[PDB]
């Protein structure tokens, strides 16, 4: 008997730690779009 | 006291409010996509720790299933080789068990947060939507305040705020579209790995069905031949 090897099944990680901390940051980076009005 | 003035304040107000709301909405997709991300790769972690120690007790029972048949080739009393088929096939029996409720734990977080990755795409990809709707208004409502300061200019205090309002619009939806091209990448690669790995458990669970059939039929002749 010969089975084969089950290690040929592979579970794959991800990484998209840049993407969250640049959602983060623009989060941050928004309050320098806020507006302040000059008075008349 | 002035009318131009008062339409700044309330464009300007209006757009504050609403760059507060889509700052919250980031911030709550970001942390969504942390969670993710390490639900991920705990359950990738998971999977590949099973599979090496099923390798490792595959190989070892195809050793001693060719143990017995070889011992039977040769000719060797039944008695004895009947207890080591015995012992054999229960302890087939006691690794299939508890790996079949290894295998229900895995199915269900993998499922958890194949749901939960199905449910934030949703979300946000409605949020993309109010979000292009709402910055679209704001586009429109300002363009139209520079029909009334048309005999203005720099220097006027009108002019400057109707200047200082675009170019805070401006910079915000530069910075909104960052935002949405990053949320875009994150969710891309969640659901390429998410996917690989749910087919690598299902073509794990098919390939074990198949090992344990291969298994009872090598043992079942086995077992014929003992008489």
């Amino acid at each position: 008997v010969d089975l084969g090897d089950i290690s040929g099944i592979n579970a794959s990680v991800v990484n998209i730690q840049k993407e969250i901390d640049r959602l983060n940051e623009v989060a941050k980076n928004l309050n320098e779009s806020l507006i302040d009005l000059q008075e008349s | 006291m002035d009318v131009l003035y008062e339409n700044q304040k309330l464009i300007a107000n209006k757009f504050n409010s609403a760059i507060g709301k889509i700052q919250d909405s980031l911030s709550s997709t970001a942390s969504e996509l942390g969670k993710l991300q390490d639900e991920v790769n705990q359950n990738a972690q998971d999977l590949n720790t099973l599979v090496k120690q099923l390798s490792s007790n595959f190989g070892r029972i195809s050793s001693e299933l060719n143990d017995i048949l070889s011992r039977l080739d040769k000719g060797e009393p039944a008695k004895d080789l009947r207890s080591d088929i015995d012992n054999l096939e229960s302890k087939i029996a006691g690794f299939n068990s508890s790996l079949q409720k290894v295998l229900t734990n895995l199915a269900q977080k993998n499922q958890n947060v194949e749901d939960k990755l199905k449910g934030l795409e949703s979300r946000t990809s409605s949020l993309e939507k109010q979000i292009k709707g709402i910055a679209s208004n704001f586009q429109n409502e300002i363009l139209k305040q520079r029909e009334y300061l048309v005999n203005k200019g720099s220097g006027n205090v009108l002019y400057e705020n109707q200047k200082l309002i675009e170019n805070q619009f401006n910079s915000a939806i530069g910075k909104i579209q960052d935002s949405l091209s990053s949320t875009k990448s994150a969710l891309g690669k969640l659901k390429d790995v998410v996917n690989q790995n749910k087919q690598a458990l299902n073509t794990l669970v098919k390939q074990l069905s198949s090992n344990f059939g291969a298994i009872s039929s090598v043992l079942n002749d086995i077992k014929s031949r003992l008489d």
